[PDB]
């Protein structure tokens, strides 16, 4: 639960 | 401006290995404990068969450069990919590191682990590092969950699923969008997807980070959505309790903003090695000098580190 959504 | 890879991948017969046990599964497939026994070499090689389930030719396509990228790799801290076997799954075959994950072995062990074996652990990774950094390499996911125990003395890099080669000419990677860990990502990472030896500097200081607080989450509490802006207000992960200052110092040259200012992996190896001979002065830990840490037929086992091609 730690990869996350780059913008 | 390159020179030519000739490393060997080498193809192996399912009839080859035996299959002891089951570590883990997922949808990902399934990790198998193993022997690798080569064809009439009256030799055992204590392996890890991880070899997945529903395949998409994505999926398939570059599980294989991760293998590309461990068949091409020779370092003594670094986790060498012993073989594939193309199996109606296809087979990835490693050297078998018992001990796991040295993330989940701090936390198991926070009680057993003295500064000698923190110390050395960051040298070797170090030196781990500095050896993909010769072969022009950028591991883009260092982390205490991608570092593994061999021995409790013994650990080897690994995850280069996100490992890319760096031309001559090249001194950046300008990547592309997806999910990525941004707690351990540098600064320049996370805004402009650009990545470099550097920025594994930045992931190799957080990495440190979670093993002197024996495997504490980095921001933990936090949310990531802006780990970025924080970082640009000029804060960094706290001062673990057994850390001197001297350690420390360390761990912050690695978060400097400017790339060119931190630390390179052949000077992490000196200073760390430096620290190392005289452990108890830069790492305070109570009980640390009385501290100590250390299947199956095991008649002609050998280790795959013995084993040369």
């Amino acid at each position: 639960t730690h990869y996350y959504l780059l913008p | 401006g390159e020179a030519p890879n000739q490393a060997l991948l080498r193809i192996l017969k399912e009839t080859e290995f035996k299959k002891i046990k089951v570590l883990g599964s997922g949808a990902f497939g399934t990790v198998y404990k193993g022997l690798w026994i080569p064809e009439g070499e009256k030799v055992k090689i204590p392996v890890a068969i991880k070899e997945l389930r529903a395949t998409s030719p994505k999926a398939n396509k570059e599980i294989l450069d991760e293998a590309y990228v461990m068949a091409s790799v020779d370092n003594p801290h670094v986790c060498r990919l012993l073989g594939i076997c193309l199996t109606s799954t296809v087979q990835l075959i490693t050297q078998l590191m018992p001990f796991g994950c040295l993330l989940d072995y701090v936390r198991e062990h926070k009680d057993n682990i003295g500064s000698q074996y923190l110390l050395n652990w960051c040298v070797q990774i170090a030196k781990g590092m500095n050896y993909l950094e010769d072969r022009r390499l950028v591991h883009r996911d260092l982390a205490a969950r991608n570092v593994l125990v061999k021995t409790p003395q013994h650990v080897k890099i690994t995850d280069f699923g996100r490992a890319k080669l760096l031309g001559a000419e090249e001194k950046e990677y300008h990547a592309e969008g997806g999910k990525v860990p941004i707690k351990w990502m540098a600064l320049e990472s996370i805004l402009h997807r650009i990545y470099t030896h550097q920025s594994d500097v930045w992931s190799y200081g957080v990495t440190v980070w979670e093993l002197m607080t024996f495997g504490s989450k980095p921001y933990d509490g936090i949310p990531a959505s802006e780990i970025s802006s924080i970082l640009e207000k000029g804060e960094r992960l706290p001062q673990p309790p057994i850390c001197t200052i001297d350690v420390y110092m360390i761990m912050v040259k690695c978060w400097m903003i400017d790339a060119d200012s931190r630390p390179k992996f052949r000077e992490l190896i000196i200073e760390f090695s430096k620290m190392a001979r005289d452990p108890q002065r830069y790492l305070v830990i109570q009980g640390d000098e009385r501290m100590h840490l250390p299947d199956e037929d095991m008649d002609d086992v050998v280790d795959a580190d013995e084993y040369l091609i």
